This record gives C-alpha cells, structure tokens and sequence, in this order.
C-alpha cells in the first residue's frame, strides 16, 4: 500500500542478488520514512514497452500488474545516496493497479506423479550448463553449491527460474513467461529461451574462430613467404 | 543371474527411453524454434557490428555518416552517387591517419 | 650507522621510483599496441560481418 517505485531499468529475477540505484531524488524520503517500520519491504514491478520516467509519476497504469515484494537487506551509499540492495521473495499479479489490493495467487499445481516431470529439469540444467560451458556467463560455484542430486531444491519453479534468468531476451519475453500459468509451457517456452541466445551464442563463437583462423591463414602464409625471401 | 542381468538392461533401455522421448521433443523444440528466420540471426551480427566500439567519434564511419546522410538529402544522380559510393569504398580502404586520407 | 642505513635506503628508494617509471612507461606503450591490435580485431570483425 505504498506509491509505485521509479524501478529505472533493473530487474529482480527470482533468487538472484540485485541492485537498485534509483536516479530520482523523491524516492529517498519514502526510503527514509520506511525504516520506522518493524517489518520493511519493497516491491520491484516491471516496466511496459516505450520505458519513461515521466509517465510513473505522471500516470499509474504505466507499470505492470506483477509486483515482487521482498524485505530489505542493507542500505549503504557508498558512492551514491540511493544503493538499495534488491531480490525477488514474493512474487504477486495485482487484479487491477488502477483501482494497493493485492493477493499471493501463486499457483504451482502439480500431477500427483512427479517421477517424469523431473525429466525436464535435467535438460533445463544440462542444457544451461552448455551455456556456460561454451558462452561462460557467471560462476560456477552457484552451480556445484545449488545441485540437482542434493535434494535441497524445495521449490523447483523457483530453480527453474534461476536458470531461466540467465537469457538475455527482453524483458517481454520473461513477462510473457510470467503470463504462462501451466508449467510446462512456461518451462518449454524458457527451454526455448536458452536455445535462441544458444543460437546466437554459437554464431558468435564460430564468427570468432573464423576470423581469428583467418588472420592465422594470413600470418602463416607469410611465415612460409618470409621463408622463401630468406632462402632467396 | 539372469535377473539381474535383464533388470540391468532394462534400466538402461527405459531410462533410454525417457532420455531419447525427451530428446526428441527437445529436438522438435529445436526446430520450431529454428524455424525462427534467418533475418533475426543476421540482424544479431547486425547488431554486432554496431556494438563492438562504444562511441561513433575518431572514425572515418562518423565522416562517412555525415556525408551520407548529406547524400541522402541532396538527391545525387545515380552516376554521381554511385561514384561517391565506390570512392567511399576506398575512403573506407584509406586509413584514418593517411596523408591522402 | 642509522645515517648510513638512511642514505643506504634513500638510495633504493630512488631507483624504486625510476625503475617503476621504467615499467609503467613500457606497459603503456605496450597496452596501446594491444588496444591497436584489439581494435582491429574489433574493426576486423566488422569488416568480415559487412
């Protein structure tokens, strides 16, 4: 129940660490009239297409009904006077912003055989570890501390989101995934994610070995001729 | 100790089995997802050439901008404005610092 | 014996600050070679990818 936030370009995937600097000077005296609370959050939304500052302080239907509210960690200011630290804890979809109500409808309906449905999250991770095996992203301590075999993952959705997170595609499409209520297709569609920047990812290293290789054909080439003109 | 065996052997063959159907819808993803155009994926090397470098400044490409959209404006003949592009051709076969440049 | 010791480290300060002029100067030179040559690998790609 609190006024929308100027996010100013930074998303909160779920569980993972971010942060927010907020360009805005107004948004530090709600930051300051917040502390008196015994329990403080915050919420994190997304932006809609044609991103402007003026339009979430002008209008309120700008924003998306998705909120991520979550408790705060730390405030610091080292460099600057607005570095709050972010993540994603609960995620909700508010009926109508406009008219703040809100409802925890997070859904995660399952079949009561979970035997087969774990066969996707082995592709998910196998196919995720392609990606950072040959398009090196992050590191990889997240990955041996966080392992499918530990049986520590309580909240498969939430691990499935992790590793969809590290595509890069607009954020539409993650809001497109978000709108996906089965899970399968949300996770088809994320499988479809980690393919299409694997397919960029791929052009791009053959690209490099290309031209690098090109550059040795050149070199080597005159290798042989700088022989030659030695001899001769 | 044929129990044992075939049990083996069936393990491996269904496990197979939800691998290789699994596979195969990953593979059919693969190619609903190839069916993606091939514009998107030169658009990306597209986009590539334009965000190798940071800025447009000390470049003959900032020279070459101006004048192009210049020669975007005054409607240049098709004899002059292919020659102007040919030689820019070669203006970008000069170097930035050359004497002749 | 301190004065000795004073002058003594003067002296190995006093190369210090030279050497490492010395080396500071040789990795600039060196780093503008590898950003001309990096940037032909960035140039380069832009002409093969034109």
């Amino acid at each position: 129940h609190l006024p929308l936030i100027a996010i100013t370009r930074n998303p909160v995937f779920p569980r993972f660490i971010k942060i927010i600097e907020v360009k805005n000077k107004k948004l530090v005296e709600l930051l300051r009239r917040k502390v008196r609370l015994a329990q403080p959050y915050v919420g994190v939304f997304l932006k809609r297409d044609d991103s402007n500052e003026s339009d979430v302080v002008e209008s309120l239907d700008e924003i998306y009904h998705t909120g991520t509210f979550a408790q705060i960690h730390e405030m610091q200011d080292l460099g600057d006077k607005l570095r709050m630290i972010v993540m994603g804890h609960r995620r909700v979809h508010i009926s109508r912003q406009l008219e703040m109500v809100e409802v925890e409808n997070v859904v995660h309906e399952d079949f009561q055989v979970t035997e087969e449905v774990k066969a996707l999250t082995a592709e998910i991770v196998k196919t995720i570890r392609d990606i950072i095996a040959l398009n090196p992203l992050y590191r990889e301590s997240v990955l041996q501390m966080m392992q499918a075999g530990q049986r520590v993952v309580d909240n498969p959705i939430y691990l499935s989101d992790m590793g969809a997170a590290l595509t890069g595609a607009e954020s539409h499409e993650l809001q497109d995934v978000l709108e996906e209520t089965n899970i399968p297709k949300r996770l088809y569609k994320a499988l479809s994610l980690l393919k299409k920047e694997f397919e960029l990812s791929k052009l791009q290293q053959r690209l490099g070995r290309e031209v690098e290789e090109k550059i040795k054909q050149t070199h080597r080439k005159y290798l042989l001729q700088e022989q030659l003109k030695i001899i001769k | 100790i044929p129990k044992r065996l075939y049990k083996a052997l069936s393990l491996l063959k269904k496990e197979f089995e939800l691998s290789k159907l699994q596979q195969r819808l990953g593979r059919e993803v693969e190619e609903k997802i190839k069916q993606t155009h091939r514009k998107y994926l030169l658009q990306e090397q597209l986009k590539i050439i334009k965000k190798e470098l940071g800025l447009e400044k000390d470049d003959k490409d900032a020279i070459e901008e101006k004048f192009r959209e210049r020669l975007k404006e005054l409607v240049v003949p098709k004899h002059v404005m292919d020659v102007v592009d040919e030689e820019l051709s070669k203006l970008g076969l000069l170097d930035n610092h050359s004497s002749e440049f």
